[PDB]
Parts: C-alpha cells; structure tokens; sequence
RNA sequence: GAUUAAUAGGGACAGUCGGGGGCGUCAGUAUUCAAUUGUCAGAGGUGAAAUUCUUGGAUUUAUUGAAGACUAACAACUGCGAAAGCAUUCGCCAAGGAUGUUUUCAUUAAUCAGGAACGUAAACUAUUAGGGAUCGGACGGCGUUUAUUUUUGACCCGUUCGGCACCUUACGAUA
C-alpha cells in the first residue's frame, strides 16, 4: 500500500543526498531504491525470510527505515563492494563478492555504482539508521548535505590529456577502451589516490587519513 | 638496582622460591622446594628453602637485578595462615648471597567468610 | 603540610580543554589567558566565618600560608604573588595566589568552600524592602556559578570530548579569531562560544563529523546564519517559562542547554549582554549571515579576508587607538608570530 | 636436613617498620615488661618502641640489622604481645625453630552453650588435657577467648590443628590424646617406620 | 568522576577514644554509626563528584577526604582515624592520548 | 443517679532502642570451575607413603568472568527475641521493649485440666545488701572537644526507673 510514499521518502532522501540515477553520481536513485524496495519486500535475510519491517502491509514509515537499515548493515551499500551480494525472489543475502543482482534477467542494478559512492551511501545510511533511532530529538529536516564530497579540502586539478601518450603516465589501450566507458581517467585517479593515501599497521589494523574519496568532473 | 618481586609460597608440605618482574606476570625463575631434595618427607625443610633460594639468586644474578621485594605467603583459604620454615630460611639465604631486599610483606589470602 | 588537608585541585583553563585562542608556550607574561584559573577545595571544617569579607580573608590568609611554605622551599626558583579580582563585582576581597613556574607558566590560584554559595543565596533572599536587588543579586551569584563551580565539570566535559574530535581546537580557536576581529568576545564570555562550535561536532546532523578546521569553521558560521534564536534554543549533548516573560528577547538572546546546565541562561544571560535589534548579538548574527553570503556569492577564494576585515558600519562613534610599543610589540612577548620586524621569526630566535 | 644455623653476620635498602595496637589492660602489662623485650630485640638488631598513649607497639629495622627474617620474628613477637600471651613465651618465638599460628574456633560450632561446652572440654579437668597436649605435641597452647594461639614447632603445629578442629567437631580430646599416644610409641621404634599405622588407633 | 570513570570507594573509620576518660569501652549506639555512615558517604561524594581523576589523586594523596570526614563527623562522635583503605576503578571508557599523555 | 485511681492491668502519643522478623537490593573476600598469558619439572598428601594430576604443561605468577556459600578482624562476664536462634550496606513492611507524658474503660486480672502456634548428639560438673562494672531511656551541670557562636553529640559526674550477669552475705534453707 505504501510503496508509492516510501518511493517518496527514498527520493527526497536522495535528491538532498545529492546522489541520482546518473552514473557520474553513482546510479543509485528512483528506480535502484524502487528495485530495491521491491526485492527487500520479496526477501533479502541470508535464509530468505521476508524481511521483518518490510511485510506488504506496513507503513511507508517502516518501509523507508527498513530500506535504510537494510543498506546501513546488510548488503545494500558498502558490504556489496567487499563482502557480500543480493539476488532476486526469492531474494537472499550470499556472503561473497560485488553485486546487485538479477538472475531472471542478468542484469546487475549497481553497474553504475562506484566504490566511492557506495561507502558515501553507507555511511549516510548509518547515519541516517542512527537519526531514526534516535528518540529524544525531532530528525525529519535533518537530511544530509554533502560535504564529504565538497570539503574544504576540496583539490582542483587541471589535467590535460592530449596526446595521451605523453600527457598520461598510465596506457590509454585497447583493453582499457573495451573496460572502461569513458571513465577510465575518473577511476585511474580514484584507485590511484586511494592507494596514496592508505596506510597499513603491523597488527592487521587497516588504517587510511581518509575515510571517503569523490572525484567529480567538473563541467560535464 | 633493578627490583624484582620475590613469592616465596611456604606452605608445610613444600616451599615456593619464586621471582617474577614487577609486573606479576612474567616470571624470571622460580626453584621448588621439592626439585633440590631426595625425600618427599624433607621436601619443606630449611636445607631445601637454602638451595632454592641460593639457585634463584644465582641466576637473578647471572641477570643482573642484584634487588628483590619479597611477598610471602601461605595457604590462606582454609589453611593455616602462617609461614612454614621455607620462608625465613629462604630469606636468610637469598639475602646472605648478594641480593639487598628492598619490601617485605606477608601477603597471604585472607577470607572474609570461607565455610 | 596546613591546618587544613588538602582536597581537591582543579583547573579550569581553556589551556586544559584546549580552547585558549593561543596556544601555550613558556613565558608570556603580557598575554590573556595566561594566568591560568584553578580551583581549589579543602577538606570540610565548621571554623570557616560565616560572613564574605571574612571568609574571603581567611582564604587569602590560606593563600598566605602556601606562598609561605611555596617560598620557603628548594623549588623557588618557582614565584609567587597574590592579587585582587573584580571580575566577581561587588565581592572587592576576592584574592588569588598567582604563581610562575621557572618553565614560564603562570597559574591563577583560588580556594573554594562549601558555605560561598549558601552566603550568596542568603544575598539573593535578604534586602527584600529595597525589591530591585534580587535580579543584580541572582546575577552575582550566577556569575560565581559561573567561575568557581561549573568551570570545573566543564573542562572536564571538553576535555574529554576533545581527544574524540580532535579538529574541535584549532575550530575554537578559530571562531574565537573570528570573533576578535569582529569585536563580540568582550561581551561574549569563551564557555558559550565552546558550546557553539562543539554543537557541530557533538551534533553535526545533517553533516558529517568535521575532519577540517575550515569544515567546523563553515558549519559553525552557516549555524549561526540559519539559527532563529527566537523560537529554537540550542541543546548539546556533551525552557518554557522564558519565552513566555521575554517574548521580544530584550535580556537575552542565546539559549544553550546541556545536561551538564539545564537553565540555558549561565553563560549568556549572567554576563548581561544588551540585546535590542542594534547591539552585539544582532550585529553577530547579521556579521554570520554576511559571511554566508559573501561565501554564496563570491566563492571561497583568497578573499576570504572580507571575512577577518571588521566593517566597522552602524557604530555611532569610532575611535582610534595607538599604544605605547615598540616595534614587534605586542606579538613576539605574546608569543604570537606576525610582524616580519621580528627577524627569524621561522626559527627559535 | 632440618636445623638451622644461626645468621653469622647492610641488607636492607627501604627501613621496613611494623605496628601493632594494644588496648589498656594489656599497656600496663607491656609498660612493665618491655626492656626485657626491646633488649632481645637490641640484640636481634631491631628497634622497638612502645606507645602508651595510642596503645602501638612499633618494630622498626634499624642500620644494623643484619638478620632480614628478624623482622618477621619481630612482627610475629609484637602481634602475640598484643594478643596477651605472656611476655618470656612471646620472646621465645625469637629463636629460629619456633613459629606461631591462630586457630580461629568460633565458626565451627553453631550454637553457643554447645561451644562453650567443647571449648572448656578443650581445655580439661584442671588444664589436664590441655599441658597434656602441650606435652605430647612440644607446644604452647593458649585458649584465648574465640581462638587458639599456638606455639612451637610446624610438626607440633599441625598436629595441634587436627586435635582443637577435631575437638571442635565433638571428637574428645581425651580420645586424640591417646591417638597422639599411640603415635609416639609407634615412632619410638623404627622398625614400623613406614607402614599404615591405622590398623592400631 | 567528571570524566566517566566509574570507581568504588571503600573508607574505614575508628572510633575516638576521648582523653580524660575512664570508661574502657568506646562504643558508638548503632544509629550512630548509621548517622557516621551516612555523612561518610556524603562526604565522599560531595567531594569526589566534582574532580577528574587527577585531582581526584592528588587529593588521595594526602588525605584530605579522610581530614574532612574526621573534621566533619566529630559533632555525631569523634573519629580516631578515617582512612579510605581502597579505590577500584571498574571500567574506563576512554583511550585518549591527549590527556594520557598530559598526565605524562 | 458515676469511690480510692492500685506501689496489678490493656490502650494512645513523643523521642527513641535493638547483630528481633519478612521481602528486595548493595558489597566483601575466599573456594571451585573456565579462559588468556609467563611458565618448565615435578605438584600433592602423609608421621612415612600410596591412589591421583603431570611436556596437550600439573602445582605456581598475573588479569578477568561465572556459580554457590558465608559474613573474618570489631565481637564483649554485652544487645535483641518467649524458645530454637539472630552479625555486609541501604530501602520498604508491619511488630516489640523501656522511658516520659499536663493519657484514657476501672476489674478487666493471676494460674494451668482439654487443646493450639513456633523446633549426629552426650562425655568432668517480702527482702537479702550493698558495692564495683554494664547497656536502654528521662532529668540535672564545674567543665574539656564539636564551636567561626547557638544548637546538638562525644567525655566526666550525680539522681531516677528497667534489664542481662559477677562477688560477698544467706534472710535462710533443705533431698
């Protein structure tokens, strides 16, 4: 009943988190979150249980805080990256690899989806998973603004590429033309500073000076 | 002068000579009583604190603490409270080679209420 | 070793809960938060007199006594002296021991007993005929709330919170900068100004924790910009009798309430700040919306100086001061390092 | 294998001092018998002060001290002064084969005129069983209100533990007494030295 | 304390037998002891409640709580000596440098 | 139309007193069990031994966690309860004792046939006439300490009721 207001919630929830179905934002708007509404409806827990505040017959409330703490801890966000993938009805959590999957159609939903932008949806779905519990303070005009991808630290770099061969240190190929869609340069430099700015401790502790990466291409 | 603490654990049956850091946890070398006599029966003698506690203080020495703070103790839980001869033998032979004592307590377990 | 036991010593400086808008180094004597305020509380007795000039007295005769044994003793190379206060009005036998350690910090000495607060209370409830005292007598006593007790518990509160957000320092420090050059620190006491920046550390929704000084120096001035102290008091985690008898905010202006003061009034109605439509606290949030402004409409660029340049516009009568100082002066005393007169300044010269 | 040498001849670095308190009708006793005390324990090496006005007896070693299980001797000395047993008996625990211990006796019986009956049963027909004991084990036992203070040897120890625990437990000290008996006329002769000799009590 | 640390705090107190006196047993009533107990109690947390745990220290240090009990209980029956025979602290739930190493 | 108000009763109120009882709660060690380390040859018992545990590491050293028990020292020629009995703090619930009162009905009472509630041991055995202690009130006060000075409490002293126990004397006895 509620699926159209839960909808409602996710996208107003995703055009103040300046996130969106393109896929220089990370693909993850209107439809991922309806995708998503559907098969957490239609299963989602590692044993295939409907999930528990996600019944057909709940309120769009319950919907919307379910949907959030689904991609704060389950699959949905950042684990769907590193350690753990959905498939569809009956929907189920499996422990290993990246993807938001379809085996009726194979098609995965989060093609569009970078590394970057599904840590930044996980930590703003815990964040968000903590303003809903929250008991004491009113948390509906809280809705996150975004400036873990516009800090003041924010670096602008003029780079020009032409010719490729001497103004990028790293092969323009046929291998790389068959790999990437014109965003080769954009995940080049995300890899590239994010193995910059990775530390590693002694005793297993994986540590970074940063939490979060965005790069964006600036007038596109 | 580098303080290492000393249980002694004297008990009527065998005495422990044991040296431990100041921490407590790692234990730099301990010599039972009963490891430097023949007889189960002189097992807790002086004789036998004597040896063990020139054992330990040979090889606290050969390590270089020359300093001891010693805590003695007994069977304290339903037992007698009281020190067997292993505890004075044992400190009159560790202080008499080397090893200038620094602490002395009798730290024996005392029960509230035990039975 | 006294006739009465020491109990308890605590400072109470923004130099222990990393506030001070200058950061310590040995020496200097000229500078503001130098003098650094501890509190201090014997164990109880019965023999402490029962009325202020009196037993302010018997305090500075205890001060006595320590400077006495803290001058008798191998470590005086260690100096001491005691001084007067008027910060605390109308109690003009408030005396500290002042003493300068030989590595140039300088301490700020008070003891504390259990029947101040008791005598100021029998202040707030005596001199009923006269019927206008009670609100300058409740203001006294709020100001000693201030500086004896609630200090205390409140850089105990900061200081554990400022390992936790680490850049919340440099961010006060910064935000106090803002308001030196835009002259409100005067009138503004350094606790609310704390509570204002660290409510966008400790409640940064719907932002992130800020990971730079500039981040929590943007989220501090676009909090002031969007903040209506009218209808919204500002609650911490670190009422509704009030808008009701200051419905036009004539007395004050800013609520911050925490569990630690659940008034909202100790560090912003108790200094007595004027507050119509044309004074420091308007002038405050009218300077903050500016400088969201000026940030809306130019960018964040080199000149970000309009931000530490004061307007001085809508002041009635201005005037210049000049001070009689040497070149470099105040600076390389106050330990600061502007002023390129002062050669080396790059090195320890 | 058993004796023990007397200390032949600075080692002590911290001045270990101990206290014990006393109250008013045992500062009369100790204000007239203490040079006996602090003169054994002068030539122990150790200095002993009485205070009569907080009622503290202090042991503290001095720079010349060279026996260090003195001080033990010391504190074992002033805790049985303070515990009333008779001043030549307390600086006999000054020599080297002698040790104290306190048996605490009132946890063990539930009831009161039961206890009072075992305790006095402990302590016999005109203190007949109780020197009878003292004989037979080398000890000095001292019935002292609700605990036992021993003396002596650690064999003549633990065999006075199992008869005041099994004379608290209704077993009669008459019936330990001819058990202890037993046992030293099996020990008397070698040639049983090691067989189960409960077959004869 | 004012930083969290959660702690128990244990003090011991003797009664004070009184110069010129003949009677030999210095004996409290109980609800004295229980009037005793409770200003100890007060005492202690009115005056551990305010401090961090370094001022807290520094004024174990000396004595001074034990001072102020024996200064503050002596109208409901003096006290010989009150000490505080232990402090226990249960759980710390901070790890910061800052102030680690402030202390050092 | 209705006495003395008993040096016999029962009740009321006030400050209290108690390791008296029930329920919850809070601690304290100690023992056992388990885990983590440092272990590195015996440990445990006994008058001697043996059974047993022991290179997968016993006993020991340190730190945590759980469980069950009990409440050391203070602790008594004492306190409370009718008896068995009752000892950690705090809260609640009724009850009880004594004292004081400028408190009431005025024989209500004493004693026990019948009946009713609470439940391994034994083993040396009308006053006496006051005094010294003791604790629970109530009153009085030269004073020391709270007390910065009034409370109030601690200490000392006296008066007065009440009660556990000591010694002397029997006032006698008598099996």
């Amino acid at each position: 009943a509620a699926f159209r207001n839960a909808c409602i919630l996710g996208r107003i929830w995703l055009q103040q988190r300046g996130f969106g179905s393109d896929v220089s934002k990370g693909g993850f708007g209107y439809f991922e979150w309806a995708v998503l509404l559907a098969l957490l409806l239609q299963g989602g827990p590692a044993d295939t249980k409907g999930a528990a505040p996600l019944s057909p017959s709940l309120s769009s409330t319950q919907l919307f805080k379910a949907l959030i703490q689904f991609l704060s801890v389950t699959n949905f966000a950042e684990k769907p990256c590193v350690l753990g993938q959905a498939k569809p009805d009956l929907a189920g959590f499996i422990e290993n690899g990246p993807i938001l999957w379809d085996s009726a159609r194979q098609l995965n939903i989060a093609f569009k989806m970078g590394p970057w932008s599904a840590d930044l949806l996980h930590q703003h779905a815990r964040w968000t998973r903590k303003l809903l519990a929250d008991g004491a303070v009113d948390q509906f005009q809280p809705t996150f603004i975004l400036k873990a991808d516009l800090p003041t630290h924010t670096y602008d770099l003029v780079a020009r590429m032409d010719p490729e061969k001497v103004s990028e240190a790293a092969p323009d190929k046929v291998a790389h033309e068959a790999r990437g869609r014109h965003w080769q340069v954009g995940h080049k430099v995300y890899r590239i500073l994010r193995r910059a700015l990775s530390d590693k401790n002694m005793e297993g502790g994986e540590r970074a000076r940063l939490i979060h990466l965005k790069v964006s291409p600036g007038f596109s | 002068l580098v303080f290492g603490v000393a249980r002694i654990f004297a008990s009527f049956n065998d005495t422990f000579v044991h040296v431990t850091d100041l921490s407590g946890r790692e234990t730099i070398c301990r010599v039972t009583g009963g490891m430097k006599v023949k007889a189960d029966r002189d097992e807790s003698s002086p004789y036998a604190a004597m040896l063990a506690a020139q054992d330990v203080a040979a090889r606290c020495k050969e390590l270089g603490i020359t300093a001891l703070h010693i805590k003695i103790r007994a069977t304290g839980g339903n037992g007698t409270k009281t020190p067997g001869p292993g505890a004075q033998s044992a400190l009159r032979a560790l202080a008499r080679s080397g090893m200038k004592i620094g602490r002395i307590e009798d730290v024996t377990p005392t029960p509230s209420d035990s039975t | 070793d006294l006739p009465l036991r020491i109990r308890h010593v605590n400072p109470i400086c923004p130099e222990l809960r990393h506030s001070s808008l200058k950061t310590p180094s040995f020496g200097p004597s000229k500078s503001g938060p130098r003098p650094m305020e501890v509190v201090i509380s014997f164990e109880a007795s019965g023999k402490w007199p029962e009325s202020l000039i009196a037993i302010q007295r018997t305090k500075i005769a205890f001060l006595l006594m320590i400077g006495r044994l803290l001058e008798r003793f191998k470590p005086g190379e260690i100096r001491t002296h005691v001084g007067l206060d008027d910060a605390r009005y109308e109690t003009e036998n408030l005396a500290f021991l002042d003493v300068i350690y030989a590595s140039g910090a300088c301490f700020r000495v008070r003891i504390q007993a259990d029947l101040e607060e008791s005598l100021l209370e029998r202040q707030t409830k005596d001199k009923t005929t006269e019927q206008y005292l009670r609100q300058r007598a409740s203001t006294q006593l709020a100001s000693f709330r201030r500086t004896f007790v609630h200090l205390p518990l409140h850089t105990q509160y900061i200081t554990t919170a400022t390992t936790r957000f680490p850049a919340l320092s440099p961010t006060i420090r910064l935000v106090k900068h803002w308001f030196s050059v835009h002259k409100l620190s005067n009138h503004f006491p350094p606790e609310l100004l704390e509570l204002f920046v660290l409510h966008t550390f400790l409640a940064p929704y719907p932002w992130d924790v800020p990971s730079s000084p500039t981040t929590g120096f943007l989220r501090t001035l676009l909090f002031l910009a969007r903040w209506d102290w009218r209808t919204d008091p500002l609650i911490i985690d670190t009422l509704d009798a009030w808008r009701k008898l200051d419905p036009g905010m004539q007395h004050t202006v800013l609520f911050v309430a925490t569990a630690h003061e659940q008034s909202g009034t100790m560090w912003t109605s108790v200094d007595g700040h004027p507050r119509p439509s044309k004074v420091v606290a308007a002038r405050m949030t009218a300077l903050a919306k500016s400088a969201a402004r000026v940030i809306r409409e130019q960018g964040v660029d080199l000149d970000v100086r309009r931000l530490f340049v004061p307007s001085l516009k809508e002041y009635d009568v201005l005037l210049y001061l000049n001070t009689k100082v040497l070149k470099s002066a105040l600076r390389t005393y106050i330990t600061v390092d502007p002023a390129t007169e002062m050669n080396g300044g790059k090195g320890q010269e | 294998k058993w004796k023990i040498e007397p200390f032949l001849p600075g080692p002590f670095l911290e001045e270990s001092s101990f206290m014990t308190l006393f109250p008013k009708y045992r500062e009369r006793y100790l204000k007239d018998c203490w040079p006996l005390v602090t003169k054994a324990l002068e030539k122990h090496g150790i200095a002993a002060t009485l205070d009569i006005v907080e009622g503290s007896m202090t042991v503290k070693t001095t720079r010349k001290t060279y026996d260090p299980a003195a001080i033990l001797k010391a504190r074992d000395l002033i805790k049985l002064l303070a515990r009333s047993v008779p001043a030549p008996q307390a600086l006999k625990i000054l020599e080297d084969g002698m040790a104290c211990d306190i048996i605490k006796i009132r946890s063990m019986v539930r009831n009161k005129e039961r206890f009072v009956k075992r305790r006095q049963r402990l302590l016999g027909q005109n203190g007949t069983t109780l020197k009878a004991l003292e004989l037979l084990t080398q000890t000095y036992i001292l019935v002292h209100g609700n605990t036992v203070s021993v003396m002596g040897g650690y064999k003549g120890l633990k065999e006075v533990r199992r008869v005041v625990e099994d004379t608290m437990n209704n077993i009669h000290p008459i019936y330990l007494i001819k058990e202890l008996m037993i046992k030293r006329e099996l020990a008397k002769d070698p040639a049983l030295a090691h067989e189960d000799w409960s077959r004869y009590l | 304390t004012t930083d969290h640390y959660l702690l128990r705090l244990f003090a011991i107190a003797f009664t004070k037998r009184r110069p010129n006196q003949i009677k030999k047993t210095t004996y409290a009533q109980s609800s004295q002891i229980r009037a005793i107990r409770r200003k100890m109690v007060e005492i202690i947390q009115r005056e551990a409640a305010s401090c961090t745990l370094h001022q807290l220290v520094s004024k174990l240090i000396p004595e001074v709580i034990g001072r102020e009990i024996e200064k503050a209980t002596q109208g409901i029956y003096p006290l010989q000596n009150v000490h505080i025979r232990k402090v226990k602290l249960l759980k710390q739930p901070k790890f910061d440098l800052g102030a680690l190493m402030a202390l050092h």
